[PDB]
């Protein structure tokens, strides 16, 4: 679907979509939010996949 | 007053604020004591029902 | 030894502050396979000493800004972990409240960081003219954007109503004189209309020659002034097709302004006190507000 959206036109001009530097703050996460992240399913799945 | 109060105090034994870390208020042990009356100036006194 | 690879990559980044591609690293160190270089770059990014950029030429690895230091008292960690979004904001600036909320730090720590950064000339605090609530912090090297601060009309966070009024009056007088000259020429209707027309560049150069104020007024400023005049119902603008000329502002288009008289004189409703009455809704035959004992009509008939 993404490829179709891109090929909506026959010839696609060179897009000036340079990746601006969107480096986000490594904000200090609250202990509650950190525990929520640790208890999240994605974190457990990634930890299992690390092996 | 002898068991459940201690468990409730232990559940909230530590309370701290997000700003200015390394600051905390830790509860150690809670007591109820005997019935008293605050009539006297800054002094307690046994009072009957 | 991957430590030597990381050290060499850091040295190469030091040599090129703008960043280095994988081809440069391969040319500088050809005896190392691509997998080892990839692992080294992954470790460098994990430990937080490199940043990745996606340019039209590919990927660039740049050393993180650590040499540029304004707040060395304490730890450079918070220094850079504030300067990061300070730079990200850049021209548009950012209020102290937003910096605090993005840093998740108390007010005292961020205040200290900002003061120490201002001490060594890394950030400048300018008053937000749009909403004068707090001072936004920007990079000292970047030019302040006109929208968030500054402007030809705003002077010290104060709108100059007198300045815009004088500009409008002078532009209207110039356009009226031009239209009068065009009408008096009476050479040909088309020539008359073309002469009564005034291009934005012409009126801009005229205002510049007048020199009412010291601040430099760009062409778009005079264009906005003429648009405001049009909104006043006193002038008319037309977009003609012209490829290139002394203006060269818009591609193939030129805006010509001319003083035009109103459509109709004041109507009859406004000539009666009833049409300009602010308590017209409460009008009633028998009551406190009655046309018989009206003060507006009384003063209007007495005058
Ligand atoms: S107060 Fe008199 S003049 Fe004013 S709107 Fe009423 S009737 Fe008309």
């Amino acid at each position: 679907e993404a490829a179709n959206e891109a090929g909506d036109s026959s010839q696609d001009e060179a897009e000036d979509d340079v990746k601006q530097i969107t480096v986000r703050f490594s904000r200090p996460e609250s202990e509650q939010a950190r525990q929520r992240r640790v208890q999240s399913y994605e974190f457990l799945q990634k930890k299992h996949a690390e092996e | 007053i002898n068991v459940e109060i201690k468990k409730i105090m232990k559940a909230n034994e530590k309370v701290t604020s997000d700003a200015d870390p390394m600051w905390y208020l830790k509860y150690l042990n809670i007591y109820v004591g005997l019935p008293d009356v605050e009539e006297s100036f800054n002094v307690t006194r046994p009072v009957s029902p | 030894d991957p430590v030597e690879i990381e050290n060499r990559i850091i040295e190469l980044c030091h040599q090129f502050p703008h960043g280095i591609t994988d081809q440069v690293i391969q040319n500088e160190m050809p005896h190392i396979e691509a997998q080892q270089r990839a692992v080294a770059i992954n470790r460098l990014l994990s430990m937080g000493q490199l940043d990745l950029l996606r340019s039209n030429t590919g990927l660039l690895y740049r050393i993180k800004d650590s040499q540029n230091a304004g707040k060395m008292k304490g730890s450079d960690n918070q220094e850079k972990l504030v300067y990061q979004i300070i730079e990200d904001a850049g021209n548009k600036g950012i209020w102290s409240r937003d910096i605090r909320y993005k840093s998740n730090l108390p007010l005292t720590e961020i205040n200290k960081i900002l003061k120490n950064l201002e001490s060594k000339k890394l950030i400048k605090a300018v008053k937000s003219v749009a909403a004068s609530k707090k001072k936004v912090y920007m990079l000292y090297n970047l030019q302040p954007d006109r929208s968030v601060t500054g402007g030809a009309w705003y002077s010290d966070q104060d709108f100059e109503s007198e300045f815009v009024e004088v500009l409008n009056q002078q532009c209207f007088k110039f356009l009226q004189s031009k239209a009068e000259t065009a009408r008096e020429s009476k050479q040909n209707p088309m020539i008359q209309r073309n002469s009564s027309f005034a291009s934005s560049h012409e009126v801009w150069k005229y205002i510049c020659e007048l020199g009412i104020s010291k601040v430099e007024l760009s062409m778009e400023d005079i264009e906005t002034i003429l648009n405001t005049l049009i909104y006043d119902g006193k002038v008319e603008m037309t977009i003609i097709a012209a490829k290139e000329g002394t203006v060269g502002s818009v591609d193939g288009h030129m805006k010509l302004y001319r003083a035009v008289n109103p459509i109709i004189p004041p109507t009859g409703l406004v000539r009666a006190p009833c049409g300009l009455c602010p308590v017209f809704d409460d009008c009633h035959e028998g009551g406190e507000i009655s046309p018989s004992n009206c003060i507006y009509m009384t003063e209007w008939l007495e005058f």
